[PDB]
């Protein structure tokens, strides 16, 4: 969730 | 111009070769001739050995190969259970 | 009775009976595990998914590839595949009908014999053989004189094979594969932002190196076009619906098949590996080779990927040669369908050792048959 | 003022001042340059390394030998190793002291002009000589005729030296040595799952090779005992710790050697290049030169070897001629140890090039020698 | 890490 998709 | 060598000492191999050479050439003077017949025979002599020892012991073995050659196409010794069983396709 | 036809790819299992034309089976080859403690018991869960279930389930679950680079690994997770191949995808009872194990080239002895005790005590299979990959892929394409480019999920290989018979010592391994590939996708597309960690994130940038990742043919150009329009760039949206962007990153992942230095590998490209066997080969028959290159395996699936061996091994080759590469459709499952073709014929109907000469010799029968 | 000597090896180069009866430097023949970027400044980081440098450094380097199977194949890495063998290696200035040049028998003609023309114009040598290396090779085991049987990194060497002299007619350069024996070992190492495949990774196996490995006075026998009982096998464990376990391997790699089909070498064996060398020698010195079989290089240590050797020659040969093999310690060396005598010589401190000669000369100095 | 001594 911080990154763009993934996390 | 003609080669023959023969050697036996267990078995027998031989070899037998000619060259074959027609020219043209103009007259001078005494000297000229004597140096131009000699620088001929010179230049046809050790071409005709050059080919006989260079190209005979590399253009040889890829002739007498195409003829029989020494390790299969496979680069390997064949193997007698997969030569037996395997009619391998076409 | 038809003989069985199992093909062990390190990513995906391609398996069917001898003469089907295409597999029936072809699943990924997967065992899967729960992440987390099971709740709702009225479901009855299992407690290992494997194949396509572990691919629905995939969230849920770790994901385990018993194969790494054509070594088994885990011998009971691979068991598990091999007991669902049976039983379940082909529906068939293995000890009823002889079987067919295709085998990466250059691997180890102790992989063989562990198939081979499997095989033969797990699965009690009546008749069994063993081939190389790459002799199974020239048979494909229905030629007998070629040199074979094998490209898998694990391994890539060059093997020449000549009048039907393979040059053992002219082999290459390249352990360049697939899943590199898409290690080396997650590398940048992390570049971008996009991250993708678990086993599950793995198969979905899979998913996406299967559909928007391509060879250029020529990458200093297409690299600086990259650098100039947006133009060469487009998307694909997750199983979590969102829209993910693949640009710079569609070339310069495949771009590695070619450079292995890219992933660290000091190894030679897979148009260096080609050459350097066909190089490793008699100099007579190199002109034969070249007419006669083949591609198989789904990592040569990339589109371009012919136009640039060609181009790249056309400058390895002397000048006046007739560099073809035959990269036909179908090379997706190749190594199966030429299993399925050698499997049918009677020839070959020599080859299958009994299980009762195993039984009687040991592990001695194939020490030999392995070369 | 002393000559240096300096034997251009294939694998180690071997140098260090006359009289002396051990070289003063020996080295991996290697010019290795980054695998990586250098990215702590502070270090002051070389462009290449080399030698000891480079192996010490071997897990971040590119590893090239610059001379391959026998021929230098890129001048400037061949330079850079000669400047450093001077200036790092033996601390000293090449334009201070007279230098020789080991050198192969049929090696092409320009290369003597290249050579002389470094070491004149690279590296001011005030004189300089260039010696076939075989003959060095007997005269160092102190007899005036013999067979050589010299094999390094990449040329094995058959002479038959006679009153003195290499007879150029019989000479037997043959393409299987040590780089080559190396490949063959990665292979069987294989079969039992260890892999290897950098450049750098070479250079771990060539540490195996130079310790398990061993000649069996009879295959077949000695292999029978190996498959039967474990007690034949060995262990030697990487720069990672993990030990390797091994048997069969030991004996099956130099093998080799006596047998080339294993590595589909068209060239005949090591013993067989010597016999057939022998036969081409003027008839009255057969039984000189079969009392008088000399055996050289890094190549001839393996345990075993010499016996073999004598065992298989013998069959060759017709009986009763009285084949005896030369091979105490220390012919790891035999051919500068050679070169070190005949640079002690006043009278070779006559015959040197001068570097006035070359001066005034220049590489035309050796079309009255190349023909 | 397949491989025994090498991945
Ligand atoms: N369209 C495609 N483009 C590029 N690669 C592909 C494509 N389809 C499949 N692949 C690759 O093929 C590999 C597996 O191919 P295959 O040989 O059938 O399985 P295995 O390698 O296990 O034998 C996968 O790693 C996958 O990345
Ligand atoms: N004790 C040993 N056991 C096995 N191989 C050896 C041994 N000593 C040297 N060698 C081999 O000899 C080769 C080089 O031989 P040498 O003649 O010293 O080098 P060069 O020919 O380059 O001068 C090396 O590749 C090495 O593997
Ligand atoms: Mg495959
Ligand atoms: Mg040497």
């Amino acid at each position: 969730p911080a990154w763009x998709a993934x996390c | 111009l003609k080669i023959q060598v023969h050697y036996y000492e267990d078995g027998n191999v031989q070899l037998v070769s000619h060259k074959d050479v027609q020219d043209s050439v103009t007259v001078s003077n005494e000297v000229q001739t004597t140096k131009e017949f000699i620088k001929i025979i010179e230049s046809a002599e050790n071409e005709y050995q050059t080919a006989i020892s260079e190209n005979y012991q590399t253009m040889s073995d890829t002739t007498f190969k195409a003829l029989r050659r020494q390790l299969p196409v496979t680069r390997t010794k064949i193997d007698w259970n997969k030569i037996l069983s395997y009619k391998i396709g076409k | 009775i038809a003989a069985l036809v199992v093909d062990n790819g390190s990513g995906m299992c391609k398996a069917g009976f001898a003469g089907d034309d295409a597999p029936r089976a072809v699943f990924p080859s997967i065992v899967g595990r729960p992440r987390h403690q099971g709740v709702m018991v009225g479901m009855g869960q299992k407690d290992s998914y494997v194949g396509d279930e572990a691919q629905s389930k995939r969230g849920i679950l770790t994901l385990k590839y018993p194969i790494e680079h054509g070594i088994v690994t885990n011998w009971d997770d691979m068991e598990k595949i091999w007991h669902h191949t049976f039983y379940n995808e082909l529906r068939v009872a293995p000890e009823e009908h002889p079987v067919l194990l295709t085998e990466a080239p250059l691997n180890p002895k102790a992989n063989r014999e562990k198939m081979t005790q499997i095989m033969f005590e797990t699965f009690n299979t009546p008749a069994m053989y063993v081939a190389i990959q790459a002799v199974l892929s020239l048979y494909a394409s229905g030629r007998t004189t070629g040199i074979v480019m094998d490209s898998g999920d694990g391994v890539t290989h060059t093997v020449p094979i000549y009048e039907g018979y393979a040059l053992p010592h002219a082999i290459l391994r390249l352990d360049l594969a697939g899943r590199d590939l898409t290690d080396y996708l997650m590398k940048i597309l992390t570049e971008r932002g996009y991250s993708f960690t678990t086993t599950a994130e793995r198969e979905i940038v899979r998913d996406i190196k299967e559909k928007l990742c391509y060879v250029a043919l020529d990458f200093e150009q297409e690299m600086a076009t990259a650098a100039s329009s947006s133009s060469l760039e487009k998307s694909y949206e997750l199983p979590d619906g969102q829209v993910i962007t693949i640009g710079n990153e569609r070339f310069r992942c495949p771009e590695a098949l070619f450079q292995p230095s890219f992933l660290g590998m000091e190894s030679c490209g897979i148009h260096e590996t080609t050459f350097n066997s066909i190089m490793k080969c008699d100099v007579d028959i190199r002109k034969d080779l070249y007419a006669n290159t083949v591609l198989s395996g789904g990592t040569t699936m990339y589109p371009g990927i012919a136009d640039r061996m060609q181009k790249e091994i056309t400058a390895l080759a002397p000048s006046t040669m007739k560099i073809k590469i035959i990269a036909p459709p179908e090379r997706k499952y190749s190594v199966w369908i030429g299993g399925s073709i050698l499997a049918s014929l009677s020839t070959f109907q020599q080859m299958w050792i009994s299980k009762q000469e195993y039984d009687e010799s040991g592990p001695s029968i194939v020490h030999r048959k392995c070369f």
